[PDB]
RNA sequence: UUGAGAGAUACAAUUUGGGAAGAAAUUCCCAGAGUGUGUUUCUUUUGCGUUUAACCUGAACAGUCUCAUCGUGGGCAUCUUGCGAUUC
C-alpha cells in the first residue's frame, strides 16, 4: 500500500534534515488495544527474518561476558576457527565488574556495537554493566547458549563449550531483529537499515515481523501481541512515526 | 425390509454414541495399560524467550 | 516367475486368516487326525541334532 | 515414621483395589472362531457371523444381534458421560502413583532403620554410584 | 440415574452409569457373599467383576454363544468356593439346576454354606474324574463350564461330558497354559487342547484370550455331538 | 552382504461385506483383508575366527581408622541450593 511511500520519505529526508543525520537504524513500534500482561524483563526475545538477512556477524563488534573461571570458555573460541575472527574480546564478569568502572562504561558503549552473555549470568549484568545500555534497545545484552546440554534436578554440571553451535547462534541473531516485552502496548523493533539494504527489503521485513509478532499459535516465543494490532508507526531513532496499517 | 432394518440402525445408533469414547479413545487407553501395569532450565526461567533458533544456514553459510 | 508361484502355492495351503481383531482357523479333517500320527516340531529335533553335531567334536 | 507412611501406602492400596472394583477394563484378546470348509473361511465377514451391524461387531462388552436392536439421562453425554469416566481413571491412576512413591518412601527409611540395630556393617558403593549396605555373616544370638 | 443394557447373553445386563459395570439380577435379596457392590433399580442386582471370575473374562472379551442360558443347566466344573458359581446362579435362575463340583476343603464348606441359602446350587465334593462316583445325580446337564486346573482338562471333560451332556449340547471350558506346559508358546498350548477336543467327539467353536484380567488363560467353548 | 518365515503396516489397486439413500450410476456410516513398492523386529539356514566368559563364594570395607544417626558452622544462587534419599 502506502508502506512504500512511508519509507520513501523517510529515507529521503534522513539523509537531507541535518537533526537526522547520524541516525542510522530503522524502527517500527506497534501499539495495540490490550496491553500485554508481560512485564519488562531484560532478556531479548529475536525472531527472524525468513527471506532477507539484516547484518552478517563479521561486520559488529562482539562482546561476550562469560562465567568466572573463564578459561575454557576463552580458550576454545579463540581457537577453534570457526568463531576465532567473529569474537572482538571476551571477559569474565568478575573482571568486567573490576576493570570496567565509573566513565569508561560510556566508551564501551561507544566503541562496542553488540553486547552478548551467556544464560548464566545475564540477570547479574544490568548492576555491572551500568544504565547507560538499558536506554532503549541498541546494546541491550542479548542471549546465548553456551553447552547445548541441559541440567536436570541435583545433577552436576558438565562444563562444555562448543564453538561451532554458538557460532550458528550468533549466525542465528545477527541475521535477524528482536523484540522485548513490555507492559504497555507501545513496543518497538528495529527492522532494517538505510544503506543495508532498500525499500522492498524492509517491506518484507515488516511482513515477516507481523506475521511472528499476530502468530497465534507457537506462544512463547511468538504469541505476545494478542487480538489484534491497531497500528503500525515506522520511524527512526530520532524522527517521528509515520503511520500505517490503520486498522 | 427398510422399515426393520432403520428402527435397527437407531438402536444402534442409540447405544454405540452412547456407549463409546470417540476424543478419549487415545486417553483411556493409555491410562488403563498404566494401571493395569525448546529446552527448560531448572533454576534460570529465562532460556526458552532469549535462544536463537539454530538453521541450518547458519550452520553452513561461512560469511 | 516361480518365486511368485510358490508364493501362491502358500496362499492356498495358508489355513488361518486374521480378519480385523478377529482370526479364523480351518479345522482338519477327523479321518486324518485318528489314522495319522502327528508332525515332529523343529524345535525337539534339531535341539538334538546340532547337539550330536556340535563343532565341539570334529565330525565330517 | 516406618508406621505412617505404611499406614498411608496401604490406605493408597486398598482405594486402588476399591478403585479397580468399580471400574470398567474394555477387553481386547484373540477372539478366534474356528470353521470347518473352505468355503467359509473365505466368505467370512464378522457382520455376517454375528447378523449386526459393523459398529456392533468391534465393541467387545456387548455384540447386541440385529434381532435384539428391535441414551441421555447422563445428560449431554458426549462431553459429561467420557471425561467422567476419564476421570475414575485419573483417580485410580493418581492412585497408583501416590501408592509407587509410598513404597519407594518406605523402603529408604525401612533400610535406614535396619541400619541402626547390630552387626558388622559394610558400605559397598556400585560403579554406577548406588551405594548399599552389605552385612557380615555373624548368627546373631 | 443408571442407564440398564441387557447383553447378547440373555439374563446378565450391563448397568450404564457415570461408571460402567456387568452387573446381574440378584435371587438372594440382601446378601453379597463376597463383598460386591450392587444398583437397585423395583429389583435388586449384583455385579461381577473379570478379576477373580473366568466366566466373567469370556463374557466381557466377547462370547458368541454362551451356552449358559437364564432357563438352562449348568455343570460347574471346579467350583472355587462359589465365587463365581454364585454368579451363574444369578443368570440361569430358579428354572434349571446348576451342578457344583469341587475336590478340596476349604471350597467345600464354603459351598455348602452358600448353597444353604442359595436353592439353585446343588454342591457336589466328589472327584471330577469319577462321573459314575455322583452318577446317583445327574443327567445330561444343559452346558458344562469348566475351570479345573488339573493337567487333565482334556480327559476331566471327556470324562464327564460323555455321560452328563445332553446331545447337541454346549461345553465350556477354561484353559491356562501356565497349568499344562508354562515354557512354550501360549497359541500352541491352546492348538493342542483344541486339537485334545476334537478327538472327544467336540467340535470347537470359539477360542479367546483372556488378555487384560488373566494372564495366560483361555476359555474354550464349543459343541458336543452324538454320546451321552 | 545370505535361505525363508512371522507383523505393526507409509503410499497407491479394484474390490469383499452389513446399513442408508443412490429409479440410471454414484456416494456415505464403516468393518477389514488381499497385492506391489516400502520400511521392517524376531526365528532358524549359512561360513570363518575364538574355549574362554559372566556372576557368586571362602577369614575380602577399617591407624591415612571406617561406617551409621542427630545437631552445629561455612561454601556452591555466576546454581549438585539440595527428594522423610546424598549438595560439598
Amino acid at each position: 500500500g502506502l508502506a512504500e511511500k512511508a519509507l520513501k520519505a523517510l529515507i529521503l529526508q534522513c539523509e537531507e534534515n541535518p537533526s537526522l543525520k547520524n541516525d542510522k537504524d530503522i524502527h517500527i513500534i506497534i501499539n495495540t488495544g490490550k496491553k500485554m500482561g508481560i512485564n519488562r524483563d531484560n532478556i531479548p526475545r529475536i525472531i527472524p527474518l525468513t527471506k532477507y538477512k539484516l547484518f552478517k556477524p563479521r561486520d559488529l563488534n562482539i562482546l561476550l561476558i562469560t562465567k568466572d573461571p573463564s578459561a575454557l570458555y576463552r580458550e576454545t573460541l579463540t581457537k577453534d576457527e570457526h568463531t576465532s575472527e567473529l569474537f572482538k574480546e571476551i571477559i569474565s564478569v568478575k573482571n568486567l565488574r573490576r576493570r570496567f568502572k565509573g566513565s569508561k562504561l560510556t566508551q564501551l558503549y561507544k566503541d562496542f556495537d553488540l553486547v552478548v552473555a551467556d544464560y548464566r549470568v545475564h540477570h547479574l549484568l544490568p548492576e555491572v554493566l551500568g544504565s547507560r545500555f538499558y536506554h532503549g534497545s541498541k546494546k541491550l545484552p542479548y542471549m546465548i547458549r553456551m553447552s547445548k546440554e541441559v541440567k536436570l534436578k541435583r545433577q552436576q554440571m558438565v562444563e562444555k563449550c562448543d564453538p561451532i553451535y554458538v557460532r550458528a547462534q550468533l549466525r542465528s541473531i545477527c541475521k535477524n531483529t528482536s523484540y522485548i516485552p513490555n507492559n504497555d502496548n507501545c513496543l518497538s523493533v528495529r527492522v532494517g537499515y538505510i544503506q543495508k539494504h532498500s525499500i522492498p527489503e524492509i517491506l518484507q521485513n515488516i511482513q515477516d515481523t507481523i506475521n511472528f509478532l499476530t502468530d497465534k499459535s507457537k506462544r512463547p516465543q511468538g504469541g505476545v501481541i494478542k487480538g489484534g494490532i491497531i497500528s503500525i508507526f515506522v520511524k527512526t531513532s530520532n524522527s517521528t512515526s509515520l503511520p500505517i496499517y490503520q486498522f | 425390509r427398510k422399515y426393520l432394518n432403520k428402527l435397527i440402525k437407531r438402536n444402534s445408533q442409540n447405544l454405540r454414541s452412547w456407549d463409546l469414547e470417540e476424543e478419549v479413545r487415545d486417553e483411556l487407553e493409555d491410562i488403563q495399560q498404566s494401571i493395569l501395569k525448546f529446552v527448560k532450565d531448572h533454576r534460570y526461567p529465562g532460556l526458552t524467550p532469549g535462544l536463537a533458533p539454530v538453521g541450518l544456514s547458519d550452520e553452513e553459510d561461512s560469511s | 516367475i516361480k518365486t511368485k508361484k510358490r508364493k501362491t502355492l502358500k496362499n492356498l495351503r495358508k489355513d488361518s486368516v486374521k480378519r480385523g481383531k478377529f482370526r479364523v482357523q480351518l479345522l482338519s479333517t477327523t479321518q486324518d487326525s485318528k489314522t495319522l500320527p502327528p508332525k515332529k516340531e523343529s524345535s525337539i529335533i534339531r535341539s538334538k541334532d546340532r547337539w550330536l553335531n556340535r563343532k565341539a567334536l570334529n565330525k565330517g | 515414621d516406618s508406621n505412617y507412611v505404611r499406614t498411608l501406602r496401604q490406605i493408597e492400596l486398598k482405594k486402588l483395589e476399591k478403585g479397580a472394583k468399580q471400574l470398567m477394563f474394555k477387553s481386547s484378546g484373540n477372539h478366534t472362531i474356528f470353521v470347518d470348509s473352505r468355503e467359509k473361511m473365505n466368505e467370512f465377514t464378522p457382520e455376517k457371523f454375528f447378523n449386526t451391524t459393523s459398529e456392533m461387531v468391534n465393541r467387545s462388552e456387548n455384540r447386541l444381534t440385529k434381532d435384539q436392536l428391535a441414551n441421555a439421562s447422563s445428560i449431554m453425554p458426549k462431553e459429561s458421560l467420557d471425561k467422567k469416566k476419564l476421570k475414575k481413571f485419573k483417580q485410580v491412576k493418581q492412585h497408583l502413583q501416590r501408592e509407587t512413591q509410598l513404597k519407594q518412601v518406605q523402603q529408604r527409611m525401612d533400610a535406614q532403620r535396619e541400619l541402626l540395630k547390630k552387626g558388622s556393617k559394610k558400605k559397598i558403593v556400585d560403579s554406577s554410584g548406588k551405594i548399599s549396605f552389605k552385612w557380615k555373616k555373624q548368627r546373631k544370638r | 440415574k443408571v442407564v440398564i443394557e441387557p447383553h447378547r447373553h440373555a439374563g446378565v445386563y450391563i448397568a450404564r452409569g457415570k461408571e460402567d459395570l456387568l452387573v446381574t439380577k440378584n435371587m438372594a435379596p440382601g446378601e453379597s457373599v463376597y463383598g460386591e457392590k450392587r444398583i437397585s433399580v423395583k429389583v435388586e442386582y449384583r455385579v461381577w467383576n473379570p478379576f477373580r471370575s473366568k466366566l466373567a473374562a469370556g463374557i466381557m472379551g466377547g462370547l458368541d454363544e454362551l451356552f449358559i442360558a437364564p432357563g438352562k443347566k449348568v455343570l460347574y466344573l471346579g467350583a472355587a468356593s462359589g465365587t463365581s458359581v454364585s454368579h451363574v446362579s444369578d443368570v440361569v435362575g430358579p428354572e434349571g439346576v446348576v451342578y457344583a463340583v469341587e475336590f478340596s476343603h476349604r471350597p467345600g464348606r464354603e459351598l455348602i454354606s452358600m448353597a444353604k441359602k442359595r436353592p439353585n446350587i446343588i454342591p457336589i465334593i466328589e472327584d471330577a474324574r469319577h462321573p459314575q462316583k455322583y452318577r446317583m445325580l445327574i443327567g445330561m446337564v444343559d452346558c458344562v463350564f469348566a475351570d479345573v486346573a488339573q493337567p487333565d482338562q482334556a480327559r476331566i471333560i471327556a470324562l464327564n461330558s460323555h455321560m452328563f451332556l445332553k446331545d447337541q449340547g454346549g461345553v465350556v471350558i477354561s484353559i491356562k497354559a501356565n497349568c499344562i506346559d508354562s515354557t512354550v508358546d501360549a497359541e500352541t498350548v491352546f492348538a493342542r487342547e483344541v486339537q485334545k477336543l476334537r478327538e472327544e467327539r467336540i467340535k470347537p467353536l470359539e477360542q479367546l484370550t483372556l488378555e487384560p484380567y488373566e494372564r495366560d488363560h483361555c476359555i474354550v467353548v464349543g459343541r458336543y455331538m452324538r454320546s451321552g
